[PDB]
């Protein structure tokens, strides 16, 4: 959630007044992952026993 | 400096139904919102 406000200028002449503007931007969170390979031989298990 | 009168600005804030004791005149740091959906 971001709320952003935009500055304006007080003006005159043959133009009606303009309204200040809010903007409410939202971005959805993008999920990802990574993994890597890591192998252990059998005899190591044999020795851990 | 002052620009439009700070006392006048605070009075104008007060009269229009806002009971703002002190109108900030400086740097304001709010908290970004993180919304989670589970």
């Amino acid at each position: 959630q971001f709320e952003v406000q935009q500055p304006m200028i007080a003006r005159d002449g043959p133009h009606p007044v303009d309204q200040p503007v809010h903007n409410y931007m939202v971005k959805r969170i993008h999920k990802r992952s990574l993994s890597a390979a890591f192998a252990i031989a059998s005899e190591a298990l044999s020795l851990l026993s | 400096a002052a620009a439009a009168a700070a006392t006048e600005s605070d009075r104008i804030a007060g009269i229009f139904n806002i009971p703002a004791g002190i109108i900030p005149t400086g740097n304001v740091l709010s908290t970004i919102e993180v919304c989670a959906h589970r």
